[PDB]
């Protein structure tokens, strides 16, 4: 089904969200035991094929959920062990049509950005490789930011530009030079 | 007047109602997720180094 | 339109140096290439999708070279196997 | 006629000549470097897998 999977995916976001407000959580732990996080990271591959349209809105909730798990300290452990760096590489993902394109890059950048700065110095080694292996692309975004559809497009650039900036200061790429 | 003036039928009326409800639910969920993410980022960035994080790059990278 | 063309010219120059370096020695540098694409993921995706009057043609030409630059590093580094 | 008609002076004439020579040298060097790089890429890519390298990505990534 197309609508059941969408509502179910968005439902999990509310469960984990309200659970944190109640440093750990039993909801996120159960998802790992049920092999949900495993299959979820596997579906990240070939995301370009999936991405108003029903398939587009479905992917939004998918990446949105992963972003929430990377905010808690315990999520970095289970999420990092899923080897998400190699999953987003096989897909080769890295006026209104362009706005949707940046929306996908922002969603992925936030998941990776929050994940590295979640655990600590155990994930910085991977962040440096992502910026070095994909260098240049981020440079174009950080320099671009430096009528309705136009403002919406520029807004995504600001979020996208600030997304990588958080990973840089959090990963310590300046020290590598 | 009556008997139809840019109107619809009940079978289509209920379908349009359901579609509108679904679209509104999806929009509300997306907006709430975006607001929660923005609040989280504001709480995590308001600690310290608000402008230095970008100044270091503006000084390192080409302005 | 001319200012943007110069911006991509710099990214292409850097991408070529890194792209040719990884595919030069062999499997000793692929470990670094994967980190560069993973750490800077998303940015390259925008370029590879863009390509897929005088100043316009010049700008688009850089996009083709920039898009093809990273593509060479992917196939040479083997990022598809990592998924 | 004569004695000046949209003309220049020798002191500026030699400077303009030198500037033109320098600009032409820089342009020729840039063009030769670009041509050498293009030839190198053509020689390295003409071996095999001309269209597969992009087809694999078009199939993996979003078209």
């Amino acid at each position: 089904d197309t609508t059941c999977q969408t509502a179910a995916m968005i439902l999990l976001n509310a469960l984990v969200h309200t659970s944190r407000a109640s440093v750990d959580c039993p909801i996120i732990d159960a998802l790992n035991r049920l092999n949900f996080i495993g299959v979820l990271v596997d579906s990240l591959k070939e995301i370009l094929n999936e991405w108003a349209s029903p398939s587009q809105q479905y992917t939004s909730a998918k990446l949105a959920l992963l972003l929430q798990l990377c905010q808690t300290r315990q999520g970095a452990k289970y999420v990092l062990q899923a080897n998400l760096f190699r999953a987003l590489e096989q897909s080769g993902v890295f006026v209104v049509a362009l706005e949707r394109h940046y929306a996908l890059l922002v969603a992925l950048a936030r998941v990776v950005g929050a994940a590295v700065t979640a655990r600590g110095a155990h994930n910085i080694v991977q962040g440096r490789k992502f910026l070095t292996q994909h260098r240049g692309l981020v440079v174009h975004v950080l320099k671009k930011n430096a009528i309705l559809a136009q403002q919406a497009l520029e807004e995504r650039i600001e979020e996208l530009a600030e997304a990588f900036m958080l990973l840089i200061t959090a990963t310590g790429f300046l020290e590598y030079e | 007047s009556g008997t139809g003036l840019g109107e619809v039928d009940v079978d289509t009326y209920l379908s349009n109602l359901q579609t509108k409800t679904t679209l509104s639910m999806i929009a509300d969920g997306l907006e709430r997720s975006a607001r929660d993410f923005d609040a989280f980022l504001e709480e995590n960035v308001t600690l310290e180094w608000e402008a230095q994080r970008k100044r270091i790059y503006q000084h390192f990278g080409i302005k």
